[PDB]
Order: structure tokens, then C-alpha cells, then sequence
């Protein structure tokens, strides 16, 4: 159903997480998303955002995204959880592009207060939105401490945390701790775990995605393809669908057969044999 | 007053009333919210009279003990008992590593809201701080000299509160010394650290290895105090006193059930189920929590090491 | 904002060394063939690149790149041209290393932000040009003037009156670049105009520059190696690679005798291709002092005496000290 | 005396010490006093400031005080040789005409005081500078040091430390006391020796005298068997909180009963570690 | 010949590179000359310089030149770059003309751009000159980027570079190349290998310097100063000859004999005996 | 313009080194203007005075290397005294270029000005030119170059003393590099006691002495030895002698032992604070009494740490 396959385990939790969010019990809390990538991990946080309401705002950045030169990494992050919180209703980051237009820190704390006046006033309306920060281990304890001051806010979000990482060097220190963060975090979390696909349940996904770039194929071509994926990985089985309808439909044979399956896995590798041919030609030129 | 205290860090102590002892100075059983760790509440006892007695020059005090164990419930008990309308601030160590704002005023702010003036209207240092654009030394040297003289008028009355300071491993060796300074001035509050990190190399040094990561020029001015696990039979009492508190009604299996989860992550884990248990229990419309729910809440929920260890553990053969 | 299908930089050296790379020279379905267009062997990369240039055709490429793995010396730079060549019409070309990112007077997001539009065209009665020209002649470099240009060049393709070329930008090195680089890139291959990227590749699994905990393969992160199709090179034949440097030869105008391919073909399979097909040159030099037409293998065996490949003559100096 | 106990060797080579300085002959020295954490080594340092005069002044820095990010470290350690020089001090003078303090104020002040000196107004007296854990400075302090004790107004460094060899903080180099061989070669140093028993009771029998706490003879050779057990500090903080459980319960006067409660209630660094090393493994 | 002694395969291949620059074949290249200390590295690349021109400019600067308190590296390196590009009817000649105090860049492409106007005017006339970069693996990936940005130009000098180390870390990086260069650069040199001076080579050398402070010497003494030249450093022999006859001309001897190559041997010493005893000494006390 | 605030503390405890007792030969007395043996290294510097005399040191240094307490400064000091009269000797310590309130730049090529006088420094000519910046530099040099050419007042160059050389950063070297190639340079005497150490400033480069290879190769090294008890005694001997301290003829031989325990440095530390023990109890001299408690009272340093860390078993 809505493109979920599997994944009951997290997909259950996921449901008790938004009650918590409806009965108001959720401040001084956090999720985290646990488990190998490519596994839903952005699905389930997307669902979330989905389930809880029809205008729900929603922001999916990535733990690599704050290190860019653009601004300070707190302007990034609270760009974030600005945009991420609703007030037709539109965000408090829409509204400061608006009232500013960087933004003087100054126009933020302005808007504010404004706010706080027309939401007591019965005009306009809060909603908070979700964010999502994917690859969290890459924040550092300057970020990871601008959280904690950001949860503490009223109109604060919900923040929803992924990560494929066990114990790790917290960044910005000299310790480590489980998922790289903060162990004063850590115990205000909701961990949940995701699992990766089974057989079948890969199958079903590959069904789903060839209907979504309209591509015939034979069941023989079909689950060839899923031992392909739970081989060496799902992103690359989805990978070479679009490029093994291009040699089909070459040879102009339109649903596609176990040869050009059996092709064009020959044509473009995977990460894991591109390392391992490297990885011995490295040692036999080491070798003498 | 400015009514900028935080509820939502103390939300998991609002049982705790007092520390639960006799008029001798022998611990009970339970009083007051507090169960078992009598040895520790014993010492609190000695610590609350040192403090009225004013023989707390410059001294401060340590819980030394594995996490989950009790270590800020005594210090935000201590604060109730030894004064009405006395300020208990929570920080964390990792609190001073902020960008928007330097190491002292992270340190500061805390350290002047634990202390407020009774005149009648109690407020904090800090409160004066923010009554007085931007707050630097020398606009705190004058508020001490104007308040230092009110007391003295009799006009109002200095209550000192508690500043604990938890993952005090965390600060460098720049914060301490700020601290140190101010630990030796009159109107600074009770400060309360809190380990559970053995020998550690001191924060911003890269050589020196003091116990608990303080320096010795502080640490010589500390009072340690242990804290002992809790057993199965005290763990399920603690869990019936929050489950209580909350207006959750729980089956006297569930609770024997919770408390072996106590016994294997931690007592801050299994407190911490009760909320996200409660509302399973709510889908199935049932009025408490029975053993069902939690063997459900168990196994969708994961407390932090039992998950990397899923992973870390998946990684060996997910990679070779 | 004018259009200087004139003004424009060439790297002649860069291109010299691939100016017989003509076509990918694949035909029927992508089938390679032993010679074609200048290029030879690696016949397998070589049919693969024809499915890139299907996809690109039929903007199957949203959001993909291409890395080509591979020892160096094994033709990655040359299918990476060709590729170049197959979209056909002087499409763009900007080699590059990933080592330039790195300069003292530019910012590195400069540098990349500079390779990209040099990279796509647009053949606008009609005169081509790049979107890095349009900037030269739009001396500051804001934020500001890229979305201007953006939709100022992107304004003329909906009015139907201008067509984008995109071209190829070859990121050699690709270990070399840091974090900071590569979510640059990121963004910018999102863009609607972007060129298409072709990494490339010898090392095997590099943590990505920076104190990075991580270990990634090729020194790419995870975020953006999801979306690059992987190509593997492998190393010439003796008989192969002996064939490439006699089509090296004829378009210099050097008249070589069969031994002395018999035996510079050897140097190379001991070394690289690259280190042979610089003897050329200076082979020829010589044998113009010992006034001789063409060179003969007492001249590669003179030359293979005075000049050395880095990779031995290192090893020289440190036994020697030691 | 100033309640001197024990510390025989110490005692006496501080004293010879102020010969050098009462001759005028420490011009171009120091003193550096190498011994265990607690041996009387500011006592022994607030001893030669005693003895060599009524109003000699007397500075007490740790080294690690310098590391503030209130000021740099020539501010802090310029701050304290100009403090440590009716009588006053240099920096005390220095504030009042810099009603931070402009680098010329200083300087404008040198002269003046140049002229009421050799006028035969005023007299300069040099004190004693205290810098507690000296291996904390760095080469970029240390070379400070030396321009500073080439003033002819510059007081005399004494410099406590108790380690070994180590790092010089600043470089990659091993040196005893983590100080440079060009400074160590003109040191003075002397060696302070842990106390015995006998040293030890003393001790503790003048600190209850100085906060008015009595106590039984099985409790003194008990709290000095702690003190020599674990350390004098921590025996001297049981005291305050030893009689206030004991006058808990009415008694009179610590006794054994006592230092056995206030023991197993606070804690020492060793047992504390211990106690919680077994945790860490676990 | 011309001063040059042995060295009779690197002063061939050296031959061969000026060809490359007659016939305008060395553009897009450079030379590296590899060695070990004290082969005459400087005067292969001066015996280039003399053998090409009448005044073809030549400068000779270390890497450690660039690691100065006083510029930037690109002052320093464009500098010399300015420097060893000759013009006559070199450009940092010009630049203090055209300039008065600093240059700029803009000020630069000024007389770069006016010298455009009087070369193709067929007045003034531009001629490349020899860089040479002593001690090469100082340098950093941050000046090795500024001359490939560098040796594209039309006017760009020849690059000659000398180094006497095998593999090294790449100052400024984390990874190993031979020669400290980049894998990059690395491929565009033309690689010379120089030997070390035989037992006659070295005794033709002294006789030239004894030459020059107009020193004469006896036979037995070359025979036995050229030992400790083969056996120390041709560097080393040639600093005791300065000391020597002022021990001879101390006793009015007139020549130098064994006797004072003996006594001044035993007086100053070199670099090989000055360490072992440092380092005999220094376990000693470190033993204990 | 001049106050001449010289480092005379520094060269406190060289006052009897008046030149380096050279013979008529060579050779050189063995016991002569202060000095004591370290003969093989004495006649050195006897080759070197004549190469700064003939104006062959151009370009070139010195390297006393050897260990510590061998009397390093002492022939330093003492080539000083044999280049005339009241010739500059500027000593300093490598570690002195890391300051907060001075570019390493200034306080180098500030000694090197020090020791470079006239007939009055060099150093004196930027006080007294005040706006002492490297503008400023390249003005007086050349406004002094004129005034050799009119004879009016001549260039006597000084010696200048580096002592821990292994302590300049690769920065301070090519500085160095660069000045002493000028032609109003003075002679540059390093002094290190250490073997192959990495080149601060470079975490990679080993090279001898600390020193780099292109300015490693202008210096001409000379080694000194440790002295022997029979010798030691005679220098402490010396110290006494020019301090006014008369001593016992059994304390020199346990003040000779002492010395080749520790130093020399140590040794001859310990005459002024021994006589003033001997002055409390009221004697002439010092007694061996004395030397057996100083050497109780106060200690060397390696042998101090060497307590603590025993007590930190
Ligand atoms: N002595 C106690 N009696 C009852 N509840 C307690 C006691 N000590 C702690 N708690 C409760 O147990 C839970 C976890 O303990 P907590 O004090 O938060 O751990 P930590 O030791 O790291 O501070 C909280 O709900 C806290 O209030
Ligand atoms: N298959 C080929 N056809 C033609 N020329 C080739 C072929 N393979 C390699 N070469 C030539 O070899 C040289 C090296 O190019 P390339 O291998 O891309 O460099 P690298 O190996 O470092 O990637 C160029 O001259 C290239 O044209
Ligand atoms: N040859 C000598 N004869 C007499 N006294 C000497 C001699 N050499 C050194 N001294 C003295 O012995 C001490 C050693 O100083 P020295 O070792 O020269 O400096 P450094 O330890 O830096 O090498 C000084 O007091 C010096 O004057």
C-alpha cells in the first residue's frame, strides 16, 4: 500500500510515533532511523509527514549538506527548522525572504514576534512540519548542541535523524559513542530499527518502479533482476532497468529478455567488483 | 522576574520532593519520591547542612556513578528541601560548545540563574542581568555591588540555588577555570558535577590525565559522593512511583517485565517506555498497560548500544 | 550578455594528445570493432559508452554520471573525449584535474563553477558559445548573475528561437577532491542546464579528503555515488597497444620501423602507455641529429637510456641512498 | 615558624636561598621547588616571602591560569610581575593612571617612577612571584620569562612542578619539568619529600585547632593513618564534615565513630576511580 | 669541455631537451633532474642556460624559498616567473617601472596586454628564459596547481626542477608519489638521472677551485684530497682547501702537503663523523 | 645614542675568557688567557680568526657541535676577543624567536644588527633613524655603505652566538640565509648538541644538527670533547679566582667529580651559593663540609625528575 513493501517492523513504529505527536507528548523527544542504506530510511520519514496532515511542511537535508561554505552551518540549520514549521498557510522561512529581502538575525526575531501576535490574534494558525536530517553522523557537537536549543522551542518542529553507523568517533571530539552523537541526546531518542528486504520483497519493488518508467519484461528477466539486487544491491538493479531497455529496444525487441539482463549486468559494474578489480591491480603492480 | 525556567529537563524528577530522611540523619526506605540509595542520600544530608551552617566555602560536590543511578534526582532534591522557591539549573557539559555564543556566557547565564534575591519579589541574578542590550563583567561587578548592598539594607535576601553540571568530562580546561574563579566570589550558587567517565585526558590539553577530567587545582575542591546500581526489586519500585505520576495504570506483571529491561539498558530506557506503552495500550482500548504491550514496545523500540550493536555487528559481512 | 563564439580557451596540449580520437566508433547496435575512428581495443568499455550516448540522446541521464575505473594508460580520457565526439557537432570538451580545485587566488567553488559552464553550449543567422562565455561578458562573479544568466539563456531555448548543447566535463583525479567540492557538484547536477559529468578513477577504496572516518570507494561519498554508472578499463595487449602508437606516430609525421614499435611497445607494457607515447618526440629529435628519416630501434633504445619514468627513477635514488 | 612541620630539607635550602637574594646576588635566577602534589610547596613559597620582609608582595598564578580567553598570555603574565613589585605595587599604581590598560600607560609610569626612585622619593622594593604547575606554560610563555627577568625592578620567580620528564608544551621535545634547557640552566632547585606519620598528625592536629574542632588520640592516629593512606587534603576536608555529624547526634567531641561515618560517606580520587573503573570494564 | 666534467650521460639527455625547445617541441612539458645531492644538478641546468642563448635569463631558487613570512607563495612563485621571461626591441623588470609602491594583478595584465600590442608590432620581441626549482619536494599542492595554471602560457619559461628523494607524502596532502610530485605533473617531465662523480671526475674538479684562490698543491695531495671527496662529499673536500693553505701559509710552506690535508682533516670535521659522535653520546646519557 | 644595553648577565660567567691563548705555532698554550685545554678545538678557531682576517669567511658559518657544558660559549666568546678590540658578541637562544609581541623576522635580524658596529651598531642606526622596518633596513645600509667609501668611519663586524639551533623554525633559516649573504654580515656561530632532528617547521625533513642542507653546507663544524676531572678542577678554580671566593683544595676535587656527574655548568653554579653558606657559619673559605650539603641542598636537574618519576611508581 502507498508504495511500501515490507519494512513492517519500522512501519508499525512509525505509527506509535505519530500518536505521541497527536496527544502533544512528543516535546523533548526525537526519532532515529537505524539500519543500512537504501532500506526506506527516507520512506518511513516521508510517510510520517504524509500520515500526519494534508499541508504538514516537510525538509529532507543531509548531514554533509551543512559543511559548504554558503553561510555559517547555524544559518543552514536554522534555515532548516525555519522553513520546516507552517503558519493558505505558508512557512516561517518563506515569510522571511518576504519581511527581510543573508537575513539580519534581527528580521528572524522580528517576524517572531509578529507571529506570536496574529497566532493569539486568531487570524493565522501553527502547524509544525517534520525535518529530516539524513546522515546525521556527520554533524558535530556545534550543530548537535544547536538541536538541543532548537527542541526546546515551542513552535519546534519534529526532527527525525537517520544514520547507518554503530559505534563511531563523535565528530568535533576525541569519544565515541553509539550513531556518533551525543550521548545527552541519545537518551531523549526513539530509535527505530530498519531490516533489509527480503526476496520477494525486492521483486515487488522492481515491479513497481518498471511501471513507473513503462518498461515490459519477461518474469524470467524479472527474477534475474532480484537476484541481481539482493546480490550486490537495490539501487543498482534500479539502476540498470532504464539502461537494459535502451539495448532491448535497440534490437527493437521492446519487453525485455534474460540477454540483455545478462548484457548489460556485463557493461556497467557495481561498487562493490569496480574496488575489487582495482583493488588487484593495485597489489599486482605492488607485487615487484 | 522574567519566568524564563525551563520544565520540560526537570519533567522526569516530578516526584522527587525531598530527600527522605529522618530527623537523625538515617535514610528511610521511600519518602519523598526517593527509593533506595540511601548511602548517597545519607551524604546529601551532610552536604544540606554545610550549606545553612555556611561551611560550603568554595567547596562543591560530586556524584560519581554509572548513568542511571539517581545522579541529578538527589541534586534537584537537595534544592527543594534546603530553601523555598530555590533555583535548580540543569546544564550539560556539552552545552559550552556553541557557536551563536562564547564559552562565559553560556557558563554565566547559568551560573547567575541559579541565585535569586528575595526583596517582596524573588528573582534571579540573571533576571537583574536582563532588567539592567548585551550583559558583559562589568555590568555584573555593579549589579553584585547594588545587590550585595540591598541585603545588607535588609531590604531582600540572598538565596543561593544549585548549578549541576552534568558530562563535566566535557568541558576543557578553559571552562573550569572560568568556574574556579567565580567558585571562590560569595553570591556564586551550590555547583554539582556529575561523572560517570573514570581517569580521563582533560579537555584541551592532549597530555594531562586528571580523575574525572577536572583539573587538580579543582578537583582538590570537590566532595565526591558514590551511587550504587539499583536492584531488580528497588528498579520495579522507582518505575510503579513514574508510572503513577503519569496517571498510567500498569499490570503488576508488566512492571516486573519493564524492570528486567532496567536491569539490561538502564533505568533512564525503561522510565522512558512508559509513555509510548501507554498509547499502544490506547489503540487496543484497553486502561492499563499489560505484558503484551511492553513485550510489543520491546522489540519496536531500541535502546542505543543494542542497535549499533545490530549494525556494527551487520557491517562485518554486510562489507566482506 | 553578447554572444563570442570567438572568444573562447583552448588547451592545445590537451586535446594533442587524443587529436586522432575521431568517434567512439561503434556501429549496428553499439557493437565495437577492433579499430574505429582512432580508437582500438577495449572493446567492451567502448560499446558501453554507446548506451551513455543512447541515454544522453533520449535524456535518460536525469541526474546520472559516469566513472570510469581503470588502471592509467588504459584509454579513459580518450572514451571520455570520444563520448564527446559521439554527441557530434563541436560539443563542449573540459578536461580537468581534480587537483585544481585547490588554488591560492580563486575559491574552489569558483573553479568548479567555472569547468561547468565551460562546458555547456548554446548555437545561437547563428553562432555558438558556452554559458561561461555569456558570464565573461556579463570583472565579478556574484550568486546573483548565475540565475540571471540562467534564465536570460534559458529564456531564448523557450522562446524556442535558442537549443542547448551540453557537454561532456571530465573530472580526472576524482580522489583529490574534499567534501566541500563534491556538494557543489551535487547541486549542480540537479540543475536543468548541467553538462554531463564523467568522473575518473585508479585508486580503489579512498577516504574522501578531509579527517573523514569514512572509507569510500574512489574517494566519491555515498550520496553522489548512487547516482554514477561505473565503466571498467583494462589494460592493453602487447599487439593492441603497439597499434595505438603507430596511429600516434602518423599524426605526427614520424616515420618509425617495425622493430622499434616491437620494442617501444614493450617499454610500454612494462611502464604505461602514456611514458611510451611521449618517447615519440624526442625519439625523433635524435634521429634527426644522426640524420636518419625515420627512427630506428637503436634510437628508442638510446632515448629508453637517457630518460626515465617516474616510477623507476624515484626507486633509483632512494635504493641509491640507501 | 609560620607553623612549619617536617620538610627539614626544603626548610633550610630556602633559607640559603634568601641569602642570594638579601646579597643581591639572584640577579639572572630562579627558584624552582620539584615535589608532590601537597608537600607545602606554596607554603614553603609563602615562607620566603614572610621571612624576607613585612611587606614584601606576594603573587600566587597557577599555570594554567594563563590559558583565559578574557586575555592574552602577555597580559597575564605582564599583569603579574607588575603586581608583584605606605608602599604599593606597580600594578595597583598601574590602574589608577589608566583610569586592559594602554600599553603607553605602563611604560609612562616606568618613567616617572625612574625619576621619584633615583630622585630619592620614593623606593622600589622587588616581592616574590608564585607560578603553581609550571610545566603548563609554553615555550611562547617561557620565552617571556627570560626578557622579564632582565629588568632591574624584576622581582624572583619561584616555580612549582611535579612531574618528570615531559613535553614542552609547544614543541615536540622532552624535558625535566617540561621546562627549556636554556631556563633550566639557571634554576635553583629544590626537592620537597612527602611527609612521614609523625609529620602528618601534626598537621591535622593544628587545622582542628584552626576551625575549633577537638577530636580523641585514636581519631588523630585513624584520620592521619587516612592521611597518609590516601592523601592530606582529603583528610583535612573530612574534618569539617566529621564534627558536624558528630554534633548531629550530641556528642561532644569527634570520635572514631565519627571519622568511620564521614569516611564511608565521601570519597577520595582512588576509590572513586576504582569504584568506577570496574563499571568502565563492565 | 666548457668546464663541465663527467656526468657524460645526464650532459647527453640535456643535449637532447634543448632540441625539444629549438624546435618548439618543449611546450606542455618540463624537466626534472634527479640526483643525489652534490652532482652537479645546478650545472646541467646552467650548462642549458649557457648553451642556449647569449642572454637567456636563469634563476635558481629552492622550494623553502617560497615558505617565507613576507609574501604569499603566488608572490613569490609568480615573481620568479615574471623574472625569467626575457623582452627586448624581463617582465618584472618592467613591473617597477610601470608600477611605483605594490604590483597588482590588474597592473599586471596591463603590461602583459601593452606587451602584446608592441611583440605583434614587430618592435619589441619576447624570449623564454629557464626556471630552475631546486629542492622541488617543499613545494605544495597549492603552488604545483599554480604552475600547470603557469606553464599553459604563451610566453611561459622552461621549468627545470631537481629533487633527491624517492617517494614521499605530498606536502599538503595525504598520499605518496614519487619525487613529491603530483601523479598530474608527474606525467608531462622529462626525467634526467644524474650519477655520482667516478674518482677521476672528482680530482679533475678540485684542480679547477684549487685554481681559482690561485692554491697549488702537490700530487699526492689531490690523490688523497679527492679520497675524502669520494669518501664525505665533493662539498665537503672543496671547503678544506680555503682552510688548508692558510695552515701552509701559516709556515711559509708555499704548497700544500699531505702533512696540513691531514692536520685540517682532523680539525674541522664533516657532517658523517659530527652525527655518529653526537649520536654516541646521545644514547650514553639516555641509557641510563 | 647609546645606552649599550649588551647582555652582560649573559656573559657573567665568561669574564676570564680573554682570547683564545694561541701560541706562536699553531698550537696554543695549554693554559693562557683564561682558557683550559679543549686544545683541538682552540687551535681551530685559531684558523678560523685568520679566514675572517684574510676575508675568506664570505658566506660561510661555524658549528660548535658537542656536548653540553663543554665550553661552547666560551670559544664563542673568546673568537670575539682575538677580532680585536670591543668587537660585538650579541648571544642569544634559538628559543628566543618565538614571541607573541615580535615577528620572528625582527628579533633575528635585530641580534644580526646588534653585532655588526662601526667606528656604535647597526642596531644603533635604526634607534637613532627611527621612523627599525625593513624599509628602513635597506636605507641606513646603503647611507653606511657611503661612509666606508669616504673612510670617515669603518665596518668592524661582530660575532653573533645561536645557541639551540635546532629551535628556529625552517622560516628563521632561509632568513638567515638570505642576510648572510649581504656583504655587512658578522660571523654567524651556531651551537647545537643534538644529532639528526626534524627540521621544526617541517614534521618530515631530517637533516643534521637541525639544520637545513642548503644552509648546512656554507658552516664549517668543529667538535668540542668533555673535560676530565684533572681539567675540570682548574676551571672551577678560575671561576673562584675572579669572584673572590677562596675555596679548599680537597673541595675542588669533590667540585670536580660533581661536575663530571652533571656539568659543568652545574658545578661552577654551585660557588656562589656554597660561599654564602660558608659566610653563616662564619668561615674564610669554602670547607668540603660546605660541598657535601649544597650538594645535598640543591639539585641538578635531570637527577630531580629523576625522583619524581621513581615517586610516581
Ligand atoms: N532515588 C530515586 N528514586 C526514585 N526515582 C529515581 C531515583 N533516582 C532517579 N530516579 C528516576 O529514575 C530515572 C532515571 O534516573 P536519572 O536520575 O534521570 O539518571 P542519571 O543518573 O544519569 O541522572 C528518572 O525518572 C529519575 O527521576
Ligand atoms: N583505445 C585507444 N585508442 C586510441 N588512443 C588510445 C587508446 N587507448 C589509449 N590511447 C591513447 O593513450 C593515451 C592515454 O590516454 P588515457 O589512457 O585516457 O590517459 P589515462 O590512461 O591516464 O586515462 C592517449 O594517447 C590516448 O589517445
Ligand atoms: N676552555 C675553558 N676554560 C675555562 N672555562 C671554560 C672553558 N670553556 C668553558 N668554560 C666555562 O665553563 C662554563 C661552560 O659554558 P659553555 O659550556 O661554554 O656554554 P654551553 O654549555 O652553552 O656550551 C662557563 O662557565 C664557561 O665560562
Amino acid at each position: 500500500s502507498q508504495g511500501m513493501v515490507g519494512q513492517l517492523a519500522a512501519r508499525r513504529a512509525a505509527g506509535v510515533v505519530l500518536e505521541m505527536i497527536r496527544e502533544g507528548k512528543i516535546a523533548g523527544r526525537a526519532v532515529l532511523i537505524a539500519g543500512q542504506p537504501g532500506t526506506g530510511k527516507t520512506a518511513i520519514a516521508m510517510g510520517m509527514a504524509q500520515a500526519l496532515g494534508p499541508d504538514t511542511p516537510f525538509t529532507a537535508i543531509a548531514g554533509s549538506e551543512i559543511f559548504s561554505l554558503e553561510m555559517s552551518k547555524t544559518e543552514a540549520l536554522t534555515q532548516a527548522f525555519r522553513r520546516s514549521i507552517g503558519v493558505h498557510t505558508v512557512s516561517l522561512h518563506e515569510i522571511d525572504v518576504i519581511n527581510s529581502r543573508e537575513i539580519k538575525s534581527e528580521v528572524r526575531e522580528q517576524i517572531n514576534a509578529k507571529v506570536a501576535e496574529w497566532r493569539e490574534e486568531g487570524k493565522a494558525e501553527i502547524i509544525p512540519g517534520v525535518l529530516f536530517i539524513d546522515e546525521v553522523h556527520m554533524l558535530d557537537i556545534e550543530s548537535f548542541s544547536f538541536l538541543n536549543r532548537a527542541l526546546e522551542s515551542d513552535m519546534a518542529p519534529v526532527l527525525i535523524m537517520a544514520t547507518n553507523r554503530g559505534i563511531t568517533r563523535i565528530r568535533g571530539t576525541s569519544y565515541q559513542s553509539p550513531h556518533g552523537i551525543p550521548i545527552d541526546l541519545l537518551d531523549r531518542l526513539l530509535i527505530v530499527s530498519t531490516t533489509p528486504y527480503s526476496e520477494k520483497d525486492t521483486k515487488q519493488i522492481l515491479r513497481i518502479r518498471c511501471e513507473e518508467e513503462d518498461v515490459e519484461m519477461s518474469e524470467d528477466a524479472y527474477t534475474v533482476l532480484t537476484r541481481i539486487g539482493l546480490e550486490t544491491s537495490l539501487r543498482y538493479a534500479i539502476q540498470l532497468i532504464t539502461a537494459a531497455s535502451l539495448v532491448c529496444r535497440k534490437r527493437k525487441g521492446t519487453e525485455v529478455q534474460v540477454d540483455d539482463i545478462k548484457r548489460v549486468y556485463s557493461l556497467f559494474l557495481d561498487e562493490s567488483r569496480s574496488t575489487q578489480y582495482m583493488k588487484e591491480y593495485q597489489d599486482a603492480f605492488l607485487f615487484n | 522576574v522574567k519566568s524564563t525556567t525551563k520544565t520540560q529537563r526537570i519533567a522526569s524528577h516530578s516526584h522527587v520532593k525531598g530527600l527522605g530522611l529522618d530527623e537523625s540523619g538515617l535514610a528511610k526506605q521511600a519518602a519523598s519520591g526517593l527509593v533506595g540509595q540511601e548511602n548517597a542520600r545519607e551524604a546529601c544530608g551532610v552536604i544540606v547542612e554545610l550549606i545553612k551552617s555556611k561551611k560550603m566555602a568554595g567547596r562543591a560536590v560530586l556524584l560519581a556513578g554509572p548513568p542511571g543511578t539517581g545522579k541529578t534526582a538527589l541534586a534537584l532534591a537537595i534544592a527543594q528541601e534546603l530553601g523555598s522557591k530555590v533555583p535548580f539549573c540543569p546544564m550539560v557539559g556539552s552545552e559550552v560548545y556553541s557557536t551563536e555564543i562564547k564559552k562565559t556566557e553560556v557558563l554565566m547565564e547559568n551560573f547567575r540563574r541559579a541565585i535569586g534575591l528575595r526583596i517582596i519579589q524573588d528573582v534571579t541574578l540573571h533576571d537583574l542581568d536582563v532588567a539592567n542590550t548585551e550583559i558583559t563583567d562589568k555590568l555584573r561587578g555593579e549589579i553584585n555591588k547594588v545587590v550585595n548592598k540591598y541585603i545588607d539594607q535588609g531590604i531582600a535576601e540572598l538565596v543561593p540555588g544549585v548549578l549541576f553540571v552534568d558530562e563535566v568530562h566535557m568541558l576543557d580546561i578553559e571552562c573550569f577555570t572560568y568556574l574556579h574563579r567565580a567558585l571562590e566570589s560569595s553570591i556564586a550558587p551550590i555547583v554539582i558535577f556529575a561523572s560517570n567517565r573514570g581517569n580521563c585526558v582533560i579537555r584541551g590539553t592532549e597530555d594531562i590525565t586528571s580523575p574525572h577530567g577536572i583539573p587538580l587545582d579543582l578537583l582538590d575542591r570537590v566532595m565526591i559522593i558514590r551511587t550504587m546500581l539499583y536492584t531488580p526489586q528497588e528498579m520495579k519500585q522507582i518505575i510503579k512511583i513514574r508510572a503513577q505520576t503519569e496517571g498510567i495504570n500498569i499490570s503488576e506483571e508488566a512492571l516486573n517485565h519493564l524492570g528486567e529491561i532496567g536491569t539490561k539498558t538502564t533505568l533512564r530506557y525503561s522510565v522512558q517506555l512508559l509513555t509510548p506503552a501507554n498509547l499502544l495500550a490506547k489503540i487496543n482500548g484497553k486502561d492499563s498497560i499489560e505484558k503484551e504491550h511492553v513485550e510489543e514496545i520491546s522489540e519496536l523500540f531500541y535502546d542505543a548500544k543494542s542497535s549499533a550493536k545490530i549494525l556494527a555487528d551487520q557491517q562485518d559481512k554486510y562489507m566482506k
